[PDB]
């Protein structure tokens, strides 16, 4: 109702998240994995969804969509093609990490999620495309799928159900675009990591022209113990709308930076001091702080304190919760610099087929790398502002978005160093 | 791509000699018609005004493109062609 | 610029140069063929590429031009990969390639001074290689390592936590024929606070547990 901070261990969800303990299947086993997940699957795919939706679990993707309507828009009679779970594990989004924990530390909950959620569409496969930089993880990863075949518990009676499964894994070759679920799904093809258009939508036609349902590596991990513990318990946790234990990476300008699970709608404040050591020099240090990943608003100090780490209280802050990817400024930064290092990173992981980005995210880049230097005019802020603009919602994908919206939080909170900058550049000459 | 010249029905007349200059080397003519170009609405109307002024005509009906069948679905396919490899 | 695009053709990149397949190459790309339909198998181009990439170090055009026979696909749906995608190579690289991060979460955490201490260390510049053919440096963005900041990537493994000591460290390994530990180089082991354990301390509770009644 109220105070959604703390969080026991007896409700934490990835409990090896710190490999601890041992991340094969004696470890799984003895940690609450791969049990009952019969009974699971011989109860009806209706029921999964229905524990999905009174769950309240939203996608962890950067988006916030509720997974249930998601994965009940692929709960359909087949025709005569093969239906597929393509789960999402090209983690490009700066600050982001628990994807990284999960895969290495405890993947056997992602392999029991990818068969849950199979049998909740339907599939037949589930391709985790993951990073390419990530090899060790994807070798741990098919170590945890070969001890599943050898048991039993995926594969032609995938734990004695009468369902047949497979789980595939494929890397990806570095490409920050690919973690759209469209580019992933092109890249799998074997085309460019370009992203197609909506629609048609995955569930219709996607990879391989067949019905799709793409996810995040957390959702379909914690797919499992929502069906096995039960929705209301992760509902729960959090307020109405948004609910669930979300996994949360704190970088940047902070002593102890780390990855944590915890209540949702919980205060950033608390989320930092009691997890982290608090910012380097102490909370009136704290310039700015992003609260999800880079494609999110900054927002200043004077907000930071009151406000919640969940979706709605975020988007009341014109901000998001992304990736939960918390990356903290102190007073000693070059903010200008770290939004153009975005910029220019963006820049780079551009795929290039629709011209907004392509054009003017270049543009943009430029025009931060001046505002950097200082050699601009202040009557260019607006420009910049109208060009992120023409960008945001124009684009086949939300890249242009995320290259829009951090210079719109430096511009809305920011804008006086902007101009200071431009001052002095003057005097300068 | 523009299709706003395809709308208007047009008068021309057949072409006649051109020969260089020797001075110059530029196109003369003895046609004064050579750059007659009457705009009409509908062919009637054409017709009407060539017969009235005692010219033959011969007409060429307007060709219209055909409606085509298009989706961008088509090119994300299981089992057809229309499987493109080039996003 | 570096990155240029377009190929023409030189002694040591044509479509003449010695690549081939080994047969064991051979059989794990059957494998991977394996794991796509029947009818599409021009999926497999990204992990044949990379396979040839890892035999060969690099990829020149006739590594393409290979994959696209074996795949029966044509060599330019091969060249728009390989250009597409950073992880190939499609220059020689040095025995050791290594790929610093410089996005924000990293570089707050002073990552240009890894990245000076790299450029004086081996003697070479933000994008070149050295005279032994051994390192090659590189800027790159977010490798999931935002929390481990700073950190770097050297043929597919991660070096975290670090600083100038601690790399000064690594390449004095590297060049003396050992292959360090991946991992922070500070107490820590993973994205674990430094401090100590302040999330899960207590042990698991383990099977059955939590679990609702009627399943
Ligand atoms: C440029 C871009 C990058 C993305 N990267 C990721 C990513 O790394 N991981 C991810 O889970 N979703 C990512 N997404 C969001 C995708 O839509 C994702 O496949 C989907 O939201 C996952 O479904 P879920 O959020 O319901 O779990 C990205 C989207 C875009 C536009
Ligand atoms: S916004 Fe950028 S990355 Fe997204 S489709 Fe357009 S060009 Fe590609
Ligand atoms: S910003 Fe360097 S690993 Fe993420």
């Amino acid at each position: 109702k109220t105070s959604f901070g703390s969080l026991k261990d007896e409700d934490r969800i990835f409990t090896n998240l710190y490999g601890r303990h041992d991340w094969r299947l004696k470890g799984a086993l003895r940690r609450g994995d791969w049990y009952k997940t019969k009974e699971i699957l011989l109860k009806g795919p209706d029921w999964i969804l229905g524990e999905m939706k009174t769950s309240g679990l939203r996608g962890r993707g950067g988006a916030g969509f509720p997974t249930g309507l998601k994965w009940s828009f692929m709960n359909k009679p087949s025709d005569g093609r093969p239906k597929y779970l393509v789960v999402n594990a090209d983690e490009g989004e700066p600050g982001t990490c628990k994807d990284r924990e999960i895969m290495r530390h405890d993947p056997h909950k992602l392999v029991e999620g990818c068969l849950v959620g199979g049998r909740a569409m339907g599939a037949r496969a589930a391709y985790i495309y993951i990073r390419g930089e990530f090899y060790n993880e994807a070798s741990n990863l098919q170590v945890a799928i070969r001890e599943a075949y050898e048991a039993g518990l995926i594969g032609k009676n995938a734990c004695g159900s009468d369902y047949d499964f497979d789980v595939f894994v494929v890397r990806g070759a570095g490409a920050y675009i690919c973690g759209e679920e469209t580019a992933l799904i092109e890249s799998i093809e074997g085309k460019q990591g370009k992203p197609r258009l909506k629609p048609p939508f995955p569930a219709d036609v996607g990879v391989f022209g067949c019905p799709t349902t793409v996810a995040n590596v957390e959702t379909v991990a914690v797919s499992p113990t929502i069906c096995r513990r039960g929705g209301t318990w992760f509902a729960g946790f959090g307020r109405e709308r948004n609910s669930g234990t979300k996994l949360f990476n704190i970088s940047g300008h902070v002593n102890h930076p780390c990855t944590v699970e915890e209540e949702m709608s919980v205060p950033l404040k608390e989320l930092i001091e009691k997890h982290a050591g608090g910012v380097t020099g102490g909370w009136d240090n704290l310039l700015a702080v992003i609260p999800g990943g880079s494609s999110t608003p900054l927002i200043p100090k004077s907000v930071c304190e009151t406000v919640l780490m969940d979706f709605d209280a975020l988007v009341q802050a014109q901000t998001g919760l992304g990736t939960a990817a918390v990356i903290v400024m102190d007073r000693s930064t070059d903010i200008v610099k770290a939004i153009a290092r975005l910029i220019e990173f963006y820049k780079h992981e551009s795929c290039g087929q629709c011209t907004p980005c392509r054009e003017g995210v270049d543009w943009m880049n430029k025009v931060m790398a001046r505002f950097v230097k200082g050699d601009a005019r202040p009557a260019e802020i607006d420009s910049l502002w109208e060009i992120s603009k023409q960008i945001e919602g124009h684009t086949i994908c939300a890249l242009g978005d995320g290259a829009a919206w951090p210079v719109q939080g430096l511009i809305r909170h920011f804008r006086p160093e902007l101009e200071d900058r431009m001052q002095r550049f003057a005097q300068q000459h | 791509s523009g299709v706003n010249n395809t709308k208007k029905w047009k008068m021309e007349f057949d072409t006649r000699e051109r020969w260089e200059n020797p001075l110059m080397g530029w196109a003369s003519t003895a046609d004064p018609l050579s750059n007659m170009v009457l705009t009409f609405s509908a062919k009637e109307d054409a017709i009407a005004f060539a017969e009235k002024n005692g010219w033959s005509y011969d007409v060429e009906e307007k060709k219209v493109p055909k409606p085509k069948s298009k989706s961008y679905g088509a090119n994300f396919s299981w089992n057809k062609r229309t499987r493109v490899s080039t996003k | 610029g570096g990155a240029l695009f377009v190929h023409r053709d030189t002694p040591e990149n044509n479509p003449d140069t010695p690549f081939d397949f080994t047969p064991e190459n051979y059989k794990r790309i059957e494998a991977i063929v394996k794991n796509y339909p029947e009818g599409h198998q021009a999926a497999a181009v990204l992990p044949v590429l990379d396979l040839a990439q890892r035999q060969n170090g690099w990829l020149p055009i006739s590594a393409m031009n290979k994959v696209a026979e074996v795949l029966q696909v044509p060599p330019m749906r091969v060249y728009e990969v390989a250009t597409f995608y950073t992880m190939y190579n499609r220059k020689p690289v040095g025995k050791y390639h290594i790929q610093v991060c410089t996005t924000t979460p990293c570089m707050l955490r002073d990552s240009d001074s890894i990245l000076e201490t790299l450029q004086r260390k081996l003697g070479i510049k933000v994008g070149e290689t050295t005279p032994d053919k051994l390192f090659t440096l590189i800027e790159v963005e977010c490798l999931g390592a935002c929390v481990n900041a700073p950190m770097v990537q050297i043929n597919d493994n991660y070096y975290e936590d670090l600083t100038p000591k601690d790399i000064e460290e690594i390449i004095d390994e590297l060049k003396a024929g050992k292959v360090p530990k991946p991992g922070p180089r500070s107490g820590r082991f993973c994205c674990e606070p430094a401090g100590g354990l302040t999330s899960l301390t207590e042990p698991p509770k383990g099977p059955g547990f939590g679990v609702q009644a009627g399943l």
